[PDB]
């Protein structure tokens, strides 16, 4: 291959970049070399033609966020006894997690969001993660 | 201590961990993923970029880390015409 | 009124400009209005003797390209007054440049504008290629960076 | 006073700097250090020269003034083995393209 601009069949790729996504929001285990591919996907995904997958890696990215957050809303939903603490371990995780995909995505972020309301991948991620904390915000009565 | 990048095809280039962080590419890839970036096997493959791009990425880590903050007079940076191409698209995917 | 701009301090300052860089070097002066006037080109190995003010503007470029250049380390440029009767130095270096800038200036130097489309690059660097360098570009990012 | 150089070996290459004033036999200490194969192992050439364990950097022909970070000297290298000793081989780099039209 080369770092030139490719012809490149979208789903094919989003789906093994969409393994290893989930992966790393959770901090289960990447392995490194599969990291380095998921890479050189996100670049060829960014230049390829005849249109730029740019814009629908970031919304397909973006709705796995919503449903990720929802999800961490509905999980911790489950009482447990536990709000909270709950609340806090997923948030630790889903932290750390975003901080890892804001790497993994980073020529998304530094040359597509030059175009532009969008956000980078690590800061959608929060946002994600405010509308989780504006609804117990709102059940706080 | 040392990281090796691997160019497309299939050149070894071994170079100072420290220079290789120049690039922000590169730091991201070993940043990840991030757990156990120090099970002592750290190396990079770059399946699309030739070893004549890379050797002059590694001259270019090599020119960055020794003249940032020196005030020795600072040299021209040379890059010949016929690879001006390729390492403009490299350095842009290697964000250095 | 402009933010980057000289101040008539009716103060003297004596200055003496080094290129220790291998472009030609054209200096640029801000006048009391904030507008940029040139002024003679510099070889790659001389100096030159200044009349200049306490608190007046200067910034440095490739003479032919327009590239950035660095004066005592930094963007800009403002005569203090002078210690023991010791000239203030403004040395002009080259800077670092990314290896992605690096390379934008060799093409540029080597491809027609109306033919940077014609390059077999990735779409998104012809718009890096046409962002040519820039003074008035760059007193506006300055003028944000000062204010805050 | 610095030296920079890209020591190769069978499409292998360590890029590493020196100090004019250092000896051939430290270099061949940085290489034991990267690769791990003792000096008692290594040849080092300069333009099928053999260097001698000896003898300065300096006094080999590297000079700052040729090794720069940004053009950095070649250093050829060779192995010993099982009882034998190997013929010095670098794999020579990828090439460009034709330079493009627009370019000309």
């Amino acid at each position: 291959m080369s770092l030139k601009p490719r012809v490149v069949d979208f789903d094919e790729t989003w789906n093994k970049l969409l393994t290893t996504i989930k992966a790393v929001v959770m901090l289960e285990y990447v392995e490194r070399a599969t990291w380095n591919d998921r890479f050189s996907d996100i670049y060829a995904l960014c230049v390829a033609y005849p249109e730029p997958l740019g814009e629908r890696l970031y919304t397909e990215t973006k709705i796995f966020l919503e449903n990720h957050v929802r999800h961490l809303h509905k999980r911790v939903l489950e009482s447990e006894e536990q709000v909270l603490v709950m609340y806090h371990r997923y948030w630790e995780e889903y932290s750390k997690g975003a901080d890892y995909m804001d790497c993994l995505y980073r020529y998304l972020n530094t040359q597509f969001i030059k175009k532009n309301p969008l956000m980078e991948i690590g800061e959608l991620a929060l946002d994600m993660w405010r509308k989780l904390m504006v609804e117990p915000l709102q059940a706080i009565l | 201590m040392y990281v090796k990048l691997i160019s497309s095809d299939g050149h070894e280039f071994i170079v100072k961990r420290e220079h290789a962080l120049t690039s922000g590419t590169i730091k991201a890839m070993l940043s990840g993923p991030g757990q156990f970036a120090e099970n002592e096997t750290n190396e990079v493959n770059f399946r699309e970029i030739p070893s004549h791009v890379l050797s002059k990425v590694c001259m270019y880590f090599t020119y960055k880390v020794r003249y940032t903050n020196s005030s020795t007079e600072i040299p021209e940076f040379p890059i010949a015409p016929e690879i001006a191409l390729e390492l403009l698209m490299a350095a842009n995917f290697l964000d250095c | 009124r402009p933010v980057l701009r000289s101040v008539n301090s009716r103060e003297p300052s004596q200055v003496i400009f080094c290129n220790r860089s291998p472009r030609v070097v054209l200096p640029v002066w801000l006048n009391f209005d904030g507008e940029p006037q040139p002024y003679p080109t510099l070889p790659p190995g001389t100096g030159r003797r200044i009349h200049s003010y306490r608190g007046h503007l200067w910034l440095f470029r490739d003479a032919g390209t327009h590239d950035g250049l660095l004066v005592n380390q930094t963007e800009l440029f403002v005569p203090s007054l002078n210690v023991d009767g010791q000239p203030i130095f403004a040395n002009i270096t080259l800077p670092v440049y990314t290896l992605k800038e690096r390379c934008l200036q060799v093409v540029r130097s080597l491809v027609k504008p109306e033919n940077y489309r014609r390059l077999d690059i990735v779409r998104s660097l012809y718009e890096d290629l046409e962002d040519h360098p820039n003074v008035q570009k760059d007193l506006e990012r300055l003028t944000q960076e000062r204010i805050a | 006073m610095d030296v920079f150089l890209m020591i190769r070996r069978h499409k292998t290459t360590i890029f590493t700097d020196a100090k004019e004033s250092s000896t051939v036999f430290e270099l061949k200490r940085i290489v034991e250090g990267i690769l791990k194969r003792p000096p008692d192992e290594q040849r080092l050439y300069k333009d099928d020269q053999l260097l001698d364990d000896g003898k300065t950097l300096g006094e080999c022909g590297f000079t700052s003034q040729t090794a720069r970070p940004q053009a950095p000297a070649t250093v050829g290298l060779a192995f010993r083995a099982d009882d034998t000793f190997e013929a010095l081989c670098i794999e020579p780099f990828s090439s460009p393209p034709e330079l493009p039209d627009v370019m000309k």
